[PDB]
RNA sequence: GAGGGAACCCACU
């Protein structure tokens, strides 16, 4: 009756932005990235890959409500760095990680199949 | 229209004000046939 | 209360009508307060 | 001025509900009664009446 | 012979099964 | 037709109820004035009324199938009256018992007991994840309680960040020793059982029901009386969110392994029960051989029953104390009891050691047959197992006589509830 | 349905696991709940409390 | 009769003046939500 | 000559906010400048903070007399 | 004040219910103003005495200057004024609490503002509040009767209590030895 | 006697032969007060203070003290007795397959579970209650854990992926009956498809889903404002007025069956069964066999549920705090015995008074299968993949889906029907009624001091008048 | 750049599961890879059922549910297939869906098992997995009962419905020796050893590693049959990379716009 | 009433395994040995076959109306 | 874009 459609957990409707950025005015060099229609998957990997960056002073994510489909990632960096640049570098590093992991998995399957 | 008899599985022809009774066996309970309208089920 | 060696000051009852007939209306007000407090705080519960 | 609820619509939600309804016993004393004695589990109910199965509330 | 203690559960549930084979559950009605 | 859709100043538009609408929310029976409180509406995509967990205590609500009522104030007059009079934060402290009505309950309480223990250390990622659920956070990560070998924060640091303003409070944990306030370690507690909050910082102590619950002088009470209803509302929400998201890391369960006792404890409980049953037999022999001296104000039945019940209650108390002393710090029954979230030590005793004597109308199981409680006993059997003393625990399982006597005991509670409802309601109506 | 095998009941569109024990009145299954009463023809002596009779036999 | 219309908790005074059925009310099952504040209720979209 | 409390009670505050919000919703003039707020409750609330609500509270003493207090005369303590 | 207290509380129970928590307020003043308890304080004791006097003057429950209104004011705040003079003792503010002058002024302002917040609002439906506050605990409720039936025997003024009783106290030696009792 | 009763179907030996042999006899309550019962034949064989040497009768098995709905409780002697009472209440509310010929029957209300399972942990009394043949419930992998806080205060978290796979999916069948009736030749009701320019007083709905006999056909989607039976009665240009049978509001479905016959007095009579598939939902009521009732608080997908090292995610997560005050230890023993039963490949015995089954024996059996002996498992966080620091009690427990869905209970009113007499809102959600703002609510709003809200509830949201 | 350098060691590769090990990666990457296994690997499953005749004892929504749970071989065809939401056709077309038909009439006195072998697809690449063990039973018919239906199967992943979940069980494990103490055993001797444990029989736990972090992750990905398990893992890596690429694109637009 | 296609907990196919399970039980396998032969190793999949009641075999004993 | 009551039973918190 009030059951939402199952595609609403991952499909952006019309006029919905995917990612929005808000400056966090509490502390300097902090940003709130609000990502719509994503969940703990991307939030968790981006959070940990941001945690690997030594210029990132704070990195975290939350799902504000599990019945909504929204991720809030707060990133605070050093004053000589940017939270947007930190986010971009984290996604680039994760993409390179997954490309390297994909090619090594293909090599390993080929080696396993040939014997 | 076409009514399935409850007992003998036959297709009876029934009009308005016609008594509800199978011609073949006189069984008193009829059932309507499945609609020809095409209903769609999501497989969920 | 009239009895020999019985304290005429602190000897009390749990009957509300009887204290009202013997001691008055302010006395039965205080006795009713005491009885209600005992009933409420038997469980350890507190009411203001 | 007669007893009500002697005959009831048979419960058919579950097979267990049907079986429990068909083996149901009723004390015809008023459910507004605040005396505990007819409602208590008597010792004599051993093996004759289920000690667990009873409704909640007025009955 | 006497039913030994190790066969007692099987024996008692056999006689209970026999009771419910004959009487059933709504026998009083 | 679109000329009917024209809006002039002074018209009214009956718009659908949106986010932030003020409502009165109600659970029957409406006993006190915190059974109808003001809530802000948030639209959520399922078919139930979603309610905060701290709010279930003033409503006397749980989620075993409760339905609740939602009244929408239809005018700005009553919207403002509900907003300024009957909102949930304004109803935190009751005028009945000058204490809060809502506290921390049933995972947040257990996990704030576990979270504010001394040996809880959080890594940098865990601290960041927990500070993400702190709405009143000022954006500054505190200096960790340990900087080397690894930067680690304690749970008391994060809860000090939760605690609002500069609250000052002294409480005692439920496991506080009696002799500790006189000892040499009064202000440095070895068991971390004295809660001290100073300048809004949890300096020391393990939080529990006695600190975060609905009692007077507690931390939520002091937070209300010092900071006001809005700051206290944020305090409640921040406690629940931060502790519930740390509980995903820590985790909390109950299993059959928490109801197992030691073999030595099983032998101790069996010895206590055997000795107490022998003592009851000795008192029975004394009364049977006419050697039982009646006490002032009592008949011979009353003295015999009082002495037998004293022996059996001492047995139940000693077996229970042995059961609780057997418990480890990893036990989850103990974890929920010392936090005050659920259960008592009596429940632990009944589950682990001895269910105890089953009473009907304040006395032992009555002779419902001719001088027998059940037809499985001899006539005039006044021993413990005949008259309803359950010497088994809930894990051991009850014998059929013990099962029937325990059913007799529980039927008493069911009857008492079902017949106390109407009389109590009539008393409330007459008082009103 | 008396004496009918399970095949015979299934040919009648009846459940063989159906216990019976009920009536069909106007298409509605009605079950007669058993009613408790004091046993007849037996002398019972009680004590009427707050009465002008101390003991009372009854049959 | 008229007295039966007026007396009782289902009568006119207690059942229709002291309390009554109201418009703009909803009722449904409650479920928990730890992500809501204490002053906040989650409402279905159909009720709203 | 006024013997009632100099503090606005919570019932007085609730009804003053409701009445002022209803007046603003029926296009009463706004006593203060507003920074783009549309809800009449927030406007009435900040007129109450600014001590500018043009309402006199008439408090009825039990003898039948009354006292007239301006909203600006009472203390907004809560 | 001590003698008046011992008349009011003859059992010696010192737990009372009073509006302002003075010990926690003094702790708050100590923490806010960074009061060092190990140093001499710059608070004159006569400032403590005069401040408590003027504060007790400005805590008003029964208004008016006529002697009947003045007596009702002295009665209405008697326990709170005794507790205020006990807690803000010049000796205790000197050697125990160590508060400074500005901390003491903040303390006086805090006590006055928190006291005026505690006064009952005209319009409080206190009868219905009392009825709910005595009926809601009834839901969680020598052979003396207690609980719900005793409350029923109390509010319904019953000429026949279920277990009527007397608590007889004895005078002198008859109270002490068992045989005269 | 036992060797003869092992072959009822061969020797024609039965229970009546056991009675005729003088082996068993029927003892009533007034005779039972003079007999001397041994609970077991272990009592007959005795030594030391034998307690009694004059036993006259013996119990056949003590688990026969329980009734029908209490005989499905596993380990009822490990539970607190009010919880056995509550389960005896809620076993009559559980969805299963209530009877085999449910397709023939057109009952007013019917609930049929898709995939009822027999319990892994049964009592032997279940073999005579036919719970193996008409089961009501599913063996669910239940974890007893605090996970995200959505299972607090008697709530459960369900696996949404399991629910997608048919876990506790059911069908609600609702039947509507109608008949033609001539109240004299003046009225003469008839099943015919109404026409807009012919019939008086329609309800602004559509009639195109009806067939030409005035009846809808099986297989047609229906909703709240949809007519299923078109019945018209002649008025003695609008010669006839509408008295059509509507579908009940807010419950969509599909017409499962339409049946036409003659009633007792020979008028045409129609029963329409409408089928509505109930998928488990937030707020649906689920219960164990131990009085552990609770509504679904949230549903998580399989990648969000906590998982073991084998990738097993619980179907249901219940709160730990539902156990201690309730003292439903039989729930924990049923879960442990069901883990042993699913691993061994056997249906576990949970007959109440059985010394052959003990918690230590089940624990040793579980330790024999590569698990922890107390039923705990190392679970990993579904969201982050980190190990949960505590080890979670998890295993198969039989759950039941109770009849109390939220969608049969959710009600809201803005304005609508009023009563004829007092012009106040109607009764119940079935007639779009209002909720009662009764006397105690009036008392609470008096104590609140909200005089205008009390006025608006009691005057102008119920029955304004001039 | 601070990316990891994760390595893969396949320890087992059968037709129904793959057991592998990922070293030198973070725990969040490992858990996200597991989550994409369960949720975000697209396969082809039936999502549109239209029943012409159903005389069976099982009603129409129940048959449709049982059909949707049937797995279809999705290897190399799900990659080139389109989501119905992204297709230019109006309702359905071969570029976005696969058409199945079923027509079973029972005319004999024996019970007819309508299985997945009776699902006749118009595309040869997308057939039921058991049509390449017994067949998945859909319904059983007695004499005179009938089931005619037409289905369309479309691309989708398990975040929408569990019928599009390609994995049976994703066993995931890390730190099998409990060297990190991410779980705390009250009595460590009671706990059976992991399959990947490197301890002798006497020991019960590795010594505590204060400097340790989760670095080696053991997977057993079991396939339900729609894809080969190695294809499940490769498509999961591709899908997670595609999600990150899409998010980086939208982040680039949002950065440039402000 | 009929064997589910998937295991509820994990999603392994258990719909093609009911007839083989009954054939193994007819071949005097124990239930555990029969479940081991089918490759059902997780107890979540084992309970799907172990606890299954096959009501469709008794539903098919009624004469079909349509 | 809304046309019954009453009694009784069952159940929910
Ligand atoms: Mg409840
Ligand atoms: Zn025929
Ligand atoms: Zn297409
Ligand atoms: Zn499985």
């Amino acid at each position: 009756m009030n059951a939402p459609p199952a595609f609403e957990s991952f499909l952006l409707f019309e006029g919905e932005k995917k990612i929005t950025i808000n400056k966090d005015t509490k502390v300097p060099n902090a940003c709130l990235f609000t990502i719509n229609k994503e969940d703990h998957t991307l939030g968790n990997i981006i959070k940990s890959q941001l945690l690997k960056d030594p210029q990132v002073l704070f990195a975290g994510y939350k799902v504000p409500h599990p019945l909504e489909h929204k991720i809030i990632i707060r990133v605070q960096t050093t004053p000589d760095y940017s939270p947007q640049e930190a986010f971009t570098n984290a996604i680039t590093d994760l993409i390179s990680e997954l490309s390297l992991l994909e090619e090594r998995f293909r090599v390993a399957i080929k080696d396993k199949q040939e014997g | 229209m076409i009514y399935i008899c409850g007992e003998c599985h036959t297709e009876n022809e029934i009009k308005s004000r016609d008594p509800i009774r199978c011609r073949e066996c006189g069984y008193r309970i009829m059932y309507k046939k499945r609609t020809k309208r095409l209903v769609v089920f999501d497989a969920r | 209360l009239s009895e020999k060696d019985v304290d005429p000051v602190r000897t009390t009852s749990n009957d509300i009508v009887e204290i009202f007939t013997v001691l008055g209306i302010e006395a039965v007000r205080k006795a009713l307060e005491r009885e209600l407090y005992h009933v409420i705080s038997f469980d350890g519960s507190y009411v203001n | 001025q007669a007893r009500a609820g002697v005959s009831q619509v048979l419960n058919r939600l579950t097979f267990a509900s049907t079986l429990s309804h068909l083996r149901r016993l009723n004390s015809p004393i008023g459910r507004d009664g605040k005396l505990a004695k007819p409602r208590q589990l008597h010792n004599t109910l051993w093996g004759m009446v289920c000690p667990a199965e009873t409704p909640e509330g007025h009955a | 012979d006497e039913i030994t203690p190790d066969l007692w559960q099987e024996a008692c549930w056999i006689v209970i099964s026999s009771y419910f084979d004959e009487k059933g559950l709504v026998r009083q009605q | 037709k679109p000329s009917d859709l024209h809006l002039q100043t002074g018209y009214k538009v009956e718009r659908h109820m949106c986010d932030g609408d003020i409502v009165i929310f109600n659970r029957q029976p409406t006993l006190h004035k915190m059974s109808m409180m003001g809530h802000r509406v948030r639209i959520l995509p399922w078919s139930t009324f979603r309610l905060n967990l701290s709010v279930t205590t003033p409503y006397n609500a749980d989620f075993d199938g409760d339905e609740m009522n939602l009244h929408l104030p239809q005018s700005l007059e009553t919207r403002a009256e509900i907003q300024e009079l009957a909102m949930v934060p304004r109803m935190i402290v009751t005028p009945q018992s000058n204490r809060p009505v809502m506290g921390i309950v049933q995972d947040t309480l257990t996990a704030v007991r576990k979270f504010t223990k001394r040996d809880v250390f959080l890594e940098r990622g865990e601290v960041m994840n927990l500070l993400m659920f702190l709405s009143t956070w000022d954006g500054k990560v505190p200096q960790p309680a340990i900087l080397k070998p690894r930067p680690l924060w304690t749970g008391k640091q994060i809860f000090s960040l939760i605690i609002p303003g500069h609250i000052n409070c002294i409480r005692t944990h439920s496991t506080h020793p009696d002799d500790e306030d006189s000892g040499p370690y009064k202000h440095i507690s070895p068991g971390d059982t004295k809660v001290v909050v100073e300048n809004g910082e949890l300096i020391m102590g393990i939080l529990c029901k006695k600190s975060l619950g609905t009692s007077a002088g507690s931390l939520v009470h002091i937070s209300y009386l010092e900071m006001g209803h809005d700051i206290t509302r944020l305090f409640y929400s921040n406690i629940q969110t931060v502790i519930n998201n740390w509980l995903l890391i820590e985790g909390h369960t109950i299993g059959i392994g928490d109801s197992i006792a030691d073999s030595k404890t099983y032998q101790d409980i069996q010895n206590t029960i055997k000795k107490a049953k022998q003592d009851v037999i000795e008192v029975i022999e004394k009364a049977h051989n006419n050697e039982l001296e009646p006490t002032p104000g009592n008949t011979l039945r009353q003295t015999f029953e009082n002495q037998v019940n004293r022996i059996l209650n001492d047995a139940r108390d000693k077996t229970g104390s042995s059961a609780q002393k057997s418990l480890s710090e990893y036990n989850n029954f103990k974890s929920m009891v010392v936090s005050g979230a659920k259960g008592s030590k009596i429940n632990i005793s009944q589950v682990i050691a001895v269910v105890g004597q089953q009473n009907v109308e304040g006395k032992r199981i009555p002779f419902g047959f001719k001088h027998r409680t059940l037809p499985h006993f001899i006539k005039d059997d006044y021993g413990p197992e005949s008259r309803g003393f359950v010497e088994n625990s809930y894990l051991a399982g009850l014998t059929p006589t013990e099962f029937f006597f325990h059913a007799m005991g529980g039927r008493e509670g069911l009857i008492d509830t079902a017949v106390k409802t109407a009389e109590t309601g009539y008393i409330q109506r007459r008082l009103i | 349905l008396n004496g009918l095998t399970d095949r015979d009941l299934c040919e009648l569109n009846e459940c063989p696991l159906d216990p019976g024990g009920y009536f069909i009145i106007n298409g509605s299954e009605k079950v007669l709940i058993a009613q408790e009463k004091m046993a007849t023809n037996t002398v019972y002596v009680f004590a009427k409390k707050d009465s002008k009779y101390a003991y009372t036999g009854e049959c | 009769s008229l007295k039966q219309r007026l007396k009782g908790k289902e009568g006119r005074v207690r059942g229709n003046l002291m309390g009554k059925r109201v418009d703009f009310s909803a009722r449904t099952v409650i479920t928990p939500d730890p992500n809501l504040s204490i002053d906040q209720v989650g409402v279905p979209r159909s009720i709203a | 000559k006024r013997i009632t409390t100099p503090y606005m009670t919570k019932y007085e505050r609730a009804r003053v906010l409701g009445t002022r919000a209803l007046q603003i919703a029926m296009c009463a003039p706004v006593m203060v400048e507003l920074e783009g707020e549309t809800d009449p409750l927030l406007i009435a609330m900040k007129e109450l903070k600014a001590r500018k609500i043009p309402i006199i509270i008439r408090r009825y003493l039990p003898d039948g007399s009354y006292e007239d207090w301006g909203v600006d005369e009472l203390i907004i303590s809560d | 004040d001590r003698e008046v207290l011992r008349v009011i509380f003859p059992t010696g129970d010192s737990k009372v219910v009073l509006p302002c928590n003075l010990l926690r307020m003094i702790w708050n003043a100590q923490k806010i103003f960074h009061i060092n308890p190990r140093l001499p304080s710059d608070l004159h004791p006569i400032k403590v005495v005069e401040g408590v006097k003027e504060l007790s003057k400005k805590l008003v429950i029964v208004n008016g200057d006529d002697p009947l209104s003045r007596q009702a004011q002295e009665n209405a705040t008697l326990l709170f004024n005794i507790h205020l003079r006990s807690t803000l003792c010049s000796r205790r503010m000197a050697e125990e609490f160590r508060l400074s002058g500005e901390a003491f002024d903040w303390l006086l302002g805090e006590i006055e503002s928190k006291f005026n917040q505690a006064i009952a609002h005209p319009g409080e439906m206190v009868g219905a509040l009392a009825a709910q506050s005595l009926g809601e605990p009834a839901t969680q409720m020598k052979n003396v009767t207690l609980g719900v039936p005793r409350l029923k025997e109390l509010i319904n003024i019953s000429k026949k209590p279920k277990t009527p009783s007397l608590t007889v106290f004895l005078l002198g030696q008859s109270a002490r030895d068992a045989e005269r009792a | 006697h036992i060797d003869q009763l092992k072959e009822r179907e061969y020797n024609n030996y039965s229970w009546q032969d056991l009675v005729a042999s003088g082996v068993v006899e029927y003892i009533d309550t007034l005779e039972e007060e003079t007999v001397m019962l041994a609970m077991t034949p272990d009592d007959l064989q005795e030594k030391e203070v034998a307690y009694c040497s004059t036993y006259t009768h013996c119990e056949i098995h003590p688990s026969m003290i329980l009734g029908v709905c209490a005989s499905i409780i596993p380990f009822p002697d490990h539970n607190q007795s009010p919880r056995n009472t509550y389960q005896s209440a809620m076993g009559k509310q559980a969805m299963g397959v209530y009877i085999t010929n449910f397709h023939v029957r057109m009952d007013t209300l019917a609930h049929v579970l898709y995939y009822p399972q027999k319990p892994l942990v049964t009592t032997r009394s279940m073999e005579y209650l036919r719970f193996r043949e008409l089961p009501a419930g599913i063996n669910s992998i239940v974890a007893i854990a605090s996970y995200t806080g959505y299972n607090q205060e008697d709530s459960v978290i369900m696996n949404r992926s399991a629910v997608d796979r048919g876990f506790f999916r059911s069908v609600f069948y609702r039947s509507y009956k109608e008949q033609e009736s001539k109240k004299g030749f003046d009225q003469e009701e008839v099943f015919e498809k109404p026409t807009r320019e012919t019939c008086q007083g329609m309800r602004h709905a559509i009639y195109d889903k009806l067939d030409d006999d005035g009846l809808i056909a099986p297989g047609v989607r229906v909703s709240g404002d949809d007519v299923i039976i078109g019945k018209t009665v002649t008025l003695p240009r609008y010669t006839k007025r509408d008295c059509s049978t509507f579908l009940r509001t807010s419950e969509t479905g599909i017409v499962d069956q339409v049946m036409v016959t003659l009633n007792q007095e020979g008028y045409k009579f129609c029963k329409i069964r409408v089928r509505s598939v109930r998928i488990p939902q937030i707020g649906d009521k689920f219960a164990s066999r131990h009085g552990q009732k609770g509504t679904c608080g949230i549903q998580y997908r399989q990648e969000d549920m906590p998982f073991t090292c084998e990738g097993i995610t619980p179907d249901i997560i219940i709160n730990p705090h539902a156990i201690p005050s309730r003292m439903t230890i039989g729930h924990l023993i049923e879960c442990l015995q069901g883990k042993v039963s699913a691993n061994k490949g056997e249906i576990g015995d949970a007959t109440p008074f059985n010394d052959a089954v003990n918690v230590q024996k089940i624990s040793n059996l579980l330790s024999d299968y590569g698990y922890h002996l107390r039923g705990n498992e190392v679970l990993y966080n579904g969201f982050t993949g980190r190990k949960i620091t505590s080890q979670i009690f998890i295993g198969p427990t039989y759950y039941q889906r109770l009849k109390h869905m939220v969608d049969d209970k959710i009600h809201s009113r803005a304005r609508g029907p009023i009563q004829i007499l007092n012009r106040q809102p109607m009764e119940g959600r079935s007639r779009d009624g209002g909720l009662r703002f009764g006397e105690m609510e009036r008392d609470c709003q008096i104590a609140h001091g909200a005089a205008q809200f009390l006025r608006e509830r009691l005057f102008e949201a119920s029955d304004p008048y001039q | 750049p601070y990316a990891n350098q994760p390595t893969v060691r396949i320890t087992e590769l059968t037709d129904e599961n793959v057991k592998f090990i990922i070293e030198n990666t973070d725990l969040a990457v490992a858990n996200s890879i597991r989550r994409v296994f369960i949720a975000e690997v697209p396969i082809i499953a039936i999502d549109w059922v239209q029943i012409d005749a159903n005389s069976s004892v099982l009603h129409d929504e129940f048959i449709a549910h049982r059909l949707g749970l049937i797995p279809l071989t999705s290897d190399d065809i799900v990659d080139k297939l389109q989501y119905s939401r992204d297709c230019t056709c109006e309702e359905f077309c071969p570029e976005c869906s696969v058409e199945f038909t079923l027509d079973v009439r029972c005319n004999e006195d024996q019970t007819r098992h309508v299985t997945s072998r009776d699902l006749i697809s118009n595309s040869p690449r997308v057939i039921p997995v058991t049509s390449r063990q017994d067949d998945i039973l859909i319904v059983k018919l007695r004499k005179g009962q009938e089931l005619r239906l037409r289905a369309y199967a479309k691309k989708g992943f398990g975040k929408e419905h569990a019928k599009w979940n390609p994995t049976a069980g994703v066993a995931f494990e890390y730190d099998p020796d409990n060297a990190l103490r991410h779980t705390v055993y009250p009595k460590p001797e009671e706990w059976p050893k992991s399959e990947y444990s490197e301890l002798d029989e006497d020991e019960s736990q590795a010594p505590y590693d204060p400097n340790g972090k989760p670095e080696r992750f053991y997977y057993n990905v079991e396939s339900c049959g729609s894809l080969r398990p190695e294809t499940i893992v490769l498509s999961a890596l591709s899908g997670l990379k595609k999600k990150l690429s899409d998010l980086q694109t939208q982040l680039s637009h949002e950065i440039q716009s402000d | 009433m009929i064997i589910p296609v998937r295991c509820f907990t994990c999603g392994k196919i258990v719909g093609n395994k009911w007839e083989a399970y009954l054939g193994l039980l007819q071949a005097e396998y124990t239930e555990g040995d029969a479940l081991d032969a089918l490759g059902l190793k997780r107890y979540c999949c084992r309970r799907m076959l172990l606890a299954h009641v096959d009501l469709i075999e008794k539903l098919l004993n009624y004469a079909p109306l349509e």
